[PDB]
């Protein structure tokens, strides 16, 4: 499990590698500091699928998308 | 990045928790 964008990078175990889309589609899901309860998605680059997360409202990252399909079309090819 | 089982930031559960 490693995964290139333009430089590439390493983690810890094996299924035939990614080159993703955007770098920020392997970050890992961040709910922020704010105290909301918000569904949104994210890709996850162990399952290889957009998932479900809880995000406060504020601050985070970018790999978190309103919608699955908002998530398929940022972190999946064509 | 994510890393193997570990796919959110830390203190994600137990900040969820809190929430729910």
């Amino acid at each position: 499990s490693e995964e290139d964008e333009e430089h590439t990078i390493i983690t810890d175990t094996e299924l035939p590698p990614l080159k993703l889309m955007h770098s920020f589609c392997a970050f890992k899901a961040d709910d922020g500091p704010c105290k909301a309860i918000m569904k949104r998605f994210f890709f996850n680059i162990f399952t290889r699928q957009c998932e479900e997360f809880i995000y406060g409202g504020c601050e985070g990252n970018q790999n978190r998308f309103e919608s699955l399909e908002e998530c398929k079309k940022m972190c999946t090819r064509d | 990045f994510q890393s193997k089982p570990n796919v959110h930031v830390d203190g994600y559960f137990e900040r969820l928790a809190a929430k729910l």
